[PDB]
RNA sequence: CCGAGCCUGGUGAUAGCUGGUUGUCCAAGAUAGAAUCUUAGUUCAACUUUAAAUUUGCCCACAGAACCCUCUAAAUCCCCUUGUAAAUUUAACUGUUAGUCCAAAGAGGAACAGCUCUUUGGACACUAGGAAAAAACCUUGUAGAGAGAGUAAAAAAUUUAACACCCAUAGUAGGCCUAAAAGCAGCCACCAAUUAAGAAAGCGUUCAAGCUCAACACAAAAAUCCCAAACAUAUA
RNA sequence: GUACCGUGCAAAGGUAGCAUAAUCACUUGUUCCUUAAAUAGGGACCUGUAUGAAUGGCUCCACGAGGGUUCAGCUG
RNA sequence: ACCUCGGAGCAGAACCCAACCUCCGAGCAGUACAUGCUAAGACUUCACCAGUCAAAGCGAACCUCAAUUGAUCCAAUAACUUGACCAACGGAACAAGUUACCCUAGGGAUAACAGCGCAAUCCUAUUCUAGAGUCCAUAUCAACAAUAGGGUUUACGACCUCGAUGUUGGAUCAGGACAUCCCGAUGGUGCAGCCGCUAUUAAAGGUUCGUUUGUUCAACGAUUAAAGUCCUACGUGAUCUGAGUUCAGACCGGAGUAAUCCAGGUCGGUUUCUAUCUACUUUAAUUCCUCCCUGUACGAAAGGACAAGAGAAAUAAGG
């Protein structure tokens, strides 16, 4: 079964209890599915966002059509939509209780792999349609190999080491210099200024 | 949206609407397949209710209507009701929705939903909006007292645009814009066919009831592996043309169309407009019937009624080649009526005979003439004929420097040849 | 559809932290469940509130938990515990400050 | 929620580079801080306002002498973004009762015990 | 001037509602909530004011404050020192209990709203400077005169898409398949020779024929009329 | 069950008449006449489960500064 | 729909925290009859009321449960004690509709018009290269999606205005945008020609008259080169009209016992203002058609052009 597996619209056992839109699941760096597993290529999410069944279908159809099943295999690195998003009836006034469950999404944080590909192939053979999928994804995304991912991580480390700026967001935020924590967020103490809402700034050091 | 549907089938007993050809079990099976087509929901409950006055507003009698609403309100798991009654009038839909507390769908609305949800085309979306324009009683399941007095009362001596005036204005404007957009899309679809008409490709429209095997027959005829027939109802959404070769070596377009359905306003379905206009402009019509299906007679009657309502040319109605598909399902079948080709699309049993038959039909319809013509070699007359007309056979006279070519040529191509190479 | 849930906070928790001088009878901590267990010179009310049985200094410690043998649920938990495992709980103690009393010369008979 | 900030201890651990830059030996640390409020307490938390009042830095650009002891240092850490801290230097040593009235705090942070107002 | 006349009187009816509430000067002064036919109000709390008694008030070192739950935040409570001068209690009261934005953690909405609702903090409902004008962003506040001085915050930067040239025989038109389908309609094999070439990576052919590739060689657009003027180079 | 053949219930199951009505909506109902063209008007309908008989139903002579439509003429 | 009480999240760690926010529950039951009497010290649902825990002592033996309830007065009782799904649950001892016949006090603290925020809805443009288009993504489109822009709709918010911002349609006059309907120039075409389609540029000028309907619109009739999309308080009522439109009258159908009512129909129904201030009051034209080109180019036919030239007009401006 090398081809990418089908993803259901909603979990077979639907959730009955509406739950809050905890945007923290989109905010910040990704702590899961950050490394390669049984594959050599992937789509890396350079930003946070929610993936819908429409996005899943786009990914599945494009990758399945453009891949070579006898030499390439693909695997999801993100679970099927599970978080329920609720919408009220069109034209409803505010109040009257939380809306009914409308759709299911799956959160994705910056730095996560969405799909992972492998097999008897090199990067250039796959990067085309992987980049197409990444560009059509709801968040900033990039087709990345193991080598390219390691290269970008090493480049980030090198920039952090050799930056000539005496002042860094990490240092200022941690020391509360100028009392900037009045303006910053507690999450910023760990984001080090590289994340702003759902957006991840890669050039940011 | 994971809906739960109660399939309410009005079994018409006596009077107009009494179906001699088909049975209520068959009709409810058809409706169940229809609703399953949409991938979103399925039939949770089915009720066949006897009715003797199907033309009245409530369809059913007073007692039967009370009984139905009793069950519909008692059972909470139902999200909507599918009324297998073709098209409901606006008052009937309003009354049934108010009584039952849930959205009520008819065959027309369900088919519009099939088109919108499966073939996400602008035609389908606009048609759904057009049919959805009647909008009142937003809060179903409960009658809401409103007390609309004092809203927009006269300020000095007059009032501005009131409600039911703004609603009328929006209704008129939306209808106008939807119609204009649909006209633009129709013009674009017509534009798509200009090159085909100019090249004068013989075009054949494969028509028939859903699941008769139109797509499978076209696949068998053309030899294209890309064509993917499905067992789903209304699987062949959208109209597409495929090239094929006949025994006379002629190239012919088969127009795979959307399958027809019984008790459905095809003329009023916008998504069907491509199919209807393509059959209208078709040179020949290929009528595919699934004789294996028990409702074959009703299916034939429905398709023939739709074709008659299309007001197609009399010669187009005539010579419509009838093909009985799925013959393999019937163990031993003999076509009693003449001029019908029994074929098995999956097994390709009668495909050669069908090919010969509709090849003769195309030769008759398109007006192309089969003739032997003398062409001087090295003139490029032969190459011109190769490009512009089908070439059944070539026999070159070595001594004379000419060739006798048996060719099927249209009037336009023949005139062009005579002028270009006198 | 969602009714209730309007109850106010119980204002429960610790009333006397460590190092606080506490008189006899003072409530040290009110709790719904057994968060802090009673230690030396600390009594439990019907509602699991901890009160000082003596006058002294409150001290919070971590001590091994050995339930009464008739506490069937805790005994079952212990019986299912792996060998070498020891349960610990937070206990509140009142280190008495004053002595019980003094011997005073009352009469020189 | 915006809350009081806990400065990690590693921030206040000077390095040899810092010692060279700022001219202060880790051994034999200075005894007294000269603290001047260079920033307004307006638009700052009430706890910082109260700490400034406790340190007696209500007036801006008004030097105040404080002990270089852990508790005063903790308060100064709390309100460090509003103040300038320098080491008090005593080139002639502590002022004596005889010269107590002739002292002056020069901008360099030195408390000279003779102020003649004459050219050198 | 009749949903029930007019006049007089009770009558200065009552109004939680609107409006008004008149000398000078100084000072303190914007704080959680509960109940209520109650959310246009009031009483009690909280805050605030005054006077008086007393002694601790604030900041805060260790140590200490739970499992559930596998991980799980900024913090908080408590708290000697220390820097500070306030705090508690007693007595007498009013007024505020219809609130805005900003930063942060959240919830609802549509990860809309100058939207709504909680929490921490700030500012505003007070002065001044700045962000163009400017309640809420930044700087800064305790007050007067000065035709002195050092400063705080404080002025946006960006201009971005060329590209190879040459050359191609070949066992054969690889087989089957088909009317022929010959690298090039479909499937299987997919080698191999020439110094160098995939039984061909793309066009084209009715099928061929003919042309190429790998291989040899060599960003944005709206409705009265754009909107300071301008300036790239004289030493922070 | 296939209009009439049986049955339930009710106090009786809306009868005659008229009918897109000044008569919820659907509504610009569907037709014919009328106009070059009519959401108007008039005549009709298996036309009302929200018509209908002294809460009066239909027809009709006269009459009306009542409300519609219209021939011809007339005219700013 | 809810109104009182309790548990869990929001509210991760002392306490406390809203929501017509998310979820669960309660208005008991069981056992006991010392489930007796007293009494330090404490907690406390942010007030009070109320509610909690409890050492020691007497007297004895040797309560479970999260909520599981309700004050005062007043009744019943000899007393002890008991009494409200007083659930609008801090509880008037006992009182419903309707109002357009309406009235007063206020409120822009609060809705309808308009503006404003926003852009769900709506509209527009790109990216994606699946799929339509006989072949062929890109002549013309286009699914799943992505990125932007606009502020024409319906909303949503309730920020100015309720000691009045008069608000549908029409007349009159129009100012403006271009996202161009016609006229101009231009690239592509599945552009043979004629018609077209699509895109760039262009807002100087123009963009019809009628039948029904209050219609804006829609349909239809006849035209036109075309009969554009919008903004302007859905421009413009101190310039006009009031046909529609939930003031007072009345009828029909329906609701109700009735008053009366129905975003149902229908017949009728008062349009004020003498201008103080601002502003303003005399600022090289387009288009169609006729002939001819010409039955020519083009085309198999059907049909059928440009450009050049000549002549006629129509409108607009000025006389
Ligand atoms: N036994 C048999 N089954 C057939 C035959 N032809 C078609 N079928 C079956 O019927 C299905 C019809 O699918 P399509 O041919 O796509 O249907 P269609 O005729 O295009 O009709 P729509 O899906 O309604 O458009 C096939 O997929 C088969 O499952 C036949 O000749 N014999
Ligand atoms: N505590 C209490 N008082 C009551 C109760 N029932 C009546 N009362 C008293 O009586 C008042 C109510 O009067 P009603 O409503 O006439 O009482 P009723 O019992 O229904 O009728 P009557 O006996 O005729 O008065 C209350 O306010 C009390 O004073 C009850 O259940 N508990
Ligand atoms: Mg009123
Ligand atoms: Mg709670
Ligand atoms: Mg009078
Ligand atoms: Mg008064
Ligand atoms: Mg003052
Ligand atoms: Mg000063
Ligand atoms: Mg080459
Ligand atoms: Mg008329
Ligand atoms: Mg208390
Ligand atoms: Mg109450
Ligand atoms: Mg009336
Ligand atoms: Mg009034
Ligand atoms: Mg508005
Ligand atoms: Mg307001
Ligand atoms: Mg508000
Ligand atoms: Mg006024
Ligand atoms: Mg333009
Ligand atoms: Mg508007
Ligand atoms: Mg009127
Ligand atoms: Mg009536
Ligand atoms: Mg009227
Ligand atoms: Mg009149
Ligand atoms: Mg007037
Ligand atoms: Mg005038």
């Amino acid at each position: 079964k090398p081809k990418l597996r089908f993803i259901e619209r909603a979990p077979l056992v639907p959730k009955v209890r509406r739950e809050p839109k905890n945007l923290s699941d989109i905010r910040g760096p990704s702590t899961e599915a950050t490394e390669f597993t049984e594959g050599n290529f992937a789509i890396l999410a350079l930003g946070g966002g929610y993936l819908h069944w429409g996005h899943f279908e786009m990914m599945r159809l494009t990758i399945n059509r453009s891949m070579d099943p006898k030499n390439m295999f693909a695997i999801w690195r993100v679970p099927a939509p599970f978080k329920p998003i609720t919408r009220k009836s069109v034209g409803h006034r505010m109040g009257g209780g939380k809306g009914a469950i409308d759709h299911y999404v799956t959160p994705v944080k910056a730095g996560r792999l969405v799909v992972e590909m492998g097999g008897r192939c090199e990067f250039e053979e796959v990067q085309g349609f992987l980049d197409q999928v990444a560009h059509k994804l709801p968040f900033a995304a990039k087709a990345v190999s193991r080598g390219t991912l390691e290269k970008m991580r090493k480049d980030q480390e090198e920039r952090e080491r050799n930056n000539q700026n005496p002042w860094t967001f990490e240092r200022i935020a941690t020391a509360n210099m100028l009392g900037i924590r009045k303006v910053l967020s507690p999450y910023d103490l760990t984001h080090k200024g590289k994340y702003w809402g759902k957006f991840y700034m890669p050039k940011r050091v | 949206g994971t809906q739960r549907v109660c399939l309410v089938h009005p079994d018409v007993k006596w009077g107009p609407g009494k179906s001699q050809m088909t049975r209520a079990e068959w009709q409810v099976a058809e409706a169940t397949a229809l609703v399953h087509t949409l991938d979103g929901w399925s039939v949770v409950q089915t009720m066949v209710v006897s009715t003797k006055t199907p033309d009245r507003k409530l369809i059913f009698g007073k007692g039967n209507f009370e009984h139905l609403t009793e069950k519909i309100r008692g059972s909470p798991d139902i999200t909507c009701v599918f009324l297998n009654v073709e098209r409901m009038a606006a008052p009937t839909k309003k009354e049934l929705e108010a009584a039952w507390g849930v959205e009520v769908f008819d065959r027309f609305t369900v088919v519009l939903h099939i088109f919108r949800c499966n073939a996400r085309t602008k035609e389908a979306r606009l048609q759904v909006a057009l049919a959805e324009m009647p909008l009142h009683r937003s809060n179903l399941k409960r009658d809401v007292a409103h007390l609309y007095r004092g809203v927009g009362s006269r300020y000095i001596m007059g009032s501005g645009e009131s409600f039911m005036q703004l609603q009328q204005r929006l209704l008129r404007e939306k209808e106008a814009k939807i119609r204009k957009a649909l006209d633009r899309l129709r013009k674009k679809r017509h534009l798509l066919r200009r090159q085909r008409t100019r090249r004068e490709f013989p075009v054949i429209s494969v028509v028939g009831y859903t699941n008769c095997g139109k797509t499978t027959l076209i696949k068998a005829l053309t030899g294209d592996a890309a064509i993917q027939p499905r067992d789903q109802l209304f699987a062949t959404l959208d109209v597409t043309a495929h090239a094929g070769t006949l025994p006379s070596r002629m190239t012919v377009l088969y127009v795979d169309t959307i399958g027809f359905l019984s008790q459905l306003p095809h003329g009023l379905i916008e998504s069907f407009s491509a199919t209807l206009e393509d059959v209208a402009h078709s040179d020949l019509i290929l009528h595919v019937r699934d004789v294996s299906h028990p409702e074959a007679e009703l299916q034939k009657c429905s398709v023939l009624s739709t074709l008659r309502g299309l007001q197609l040319p009399a010669p187009l109605l005539d010579s419509m080649v009838e093909v009985h598909n799925k013959v393999d399902l019937v163990p031993g079948y003999s076509p009693t009526e003449p001029n019908v080709v029994p074929v098995s699309a999956l097994r390709g049993h009668g495909l050669q005979e069908l090919k010969a038959e509709l090849d003769a039909a195309v030769l008759k319809a398109t007006g192309r003439q089969i003739l032997t013509l003398r062409v001087r070699l090295a003139g490029a007359q032969l190459s011109w004929l190769y490009k512009e007309a089908t070439v059944q056979e070539v026999d070159v006279i070595p001594e004379d420097g000419a060739a006798d070519v048996r060719v099927i040529i249209s009037n336009s191509a023949y005139g062009k040849f005579r002028k270009l190479f006198p | 559809k969602n009714l209730g849930g309007k109850s106010s906070g119980r204002r429960q928790g610790i009333k006397k932290m460590e190092g606080h001088y506490v008189h006899a009878g003072n409530i040290i901590a009110t709790q719904r469940h057994f968060r802090w267990h009673p230690g030396a010179h600390v009594g439990v009310g019907k509602n699991k509130c901890l009160y000082a049985l003596e006058e002294g200094i409150v001290r919070y410690t971590k001590e091994v938990y050995v339930p009464h043998p008739r506490n069937t649920e805790a005994v079952d938990l212990i019986t299912r515990l792996p060998k070498g495992a020891v349960l610990y709980k937070t206990f509140v103690h009142v280190v008495p400050a004053k002595p019980e009393g003094t011997f005073k010369l009352v009469a020189m008979l | 929620k915006f809350t009081r900030s806990r400065i990690p201890e590693k921030v206040f651990q000077a390095s040899p580079e810092d010692h060279e830059k700022y001219g202060g030996d880790p051994q034999n640390p200075h005894k007294l801080h000269i603290v001047t409020r260079i920033k307004s307490t307006r638009r700052r938390p009430y706890w910082e306002k109260d700490i400034i009042k406790m340190l007696g830095l209500e007036k801006a650009h008004t030097p105040q002498v404080h002990k270089n002891i852990p508790s005063v240092n903790a308060k100064l850490k709390v309100v460090k973004h509003l103040i300038r801290i320098k080491p008090l230097k005593l080139p002639q040593g502590l002022p004596a009762e005889e010269n107590m009235s002739n002292t002056c705090l020069k901008s360099t942070g030195e408390l000279v015990v003779q102020w003649h107002l004459k050219p050198v």
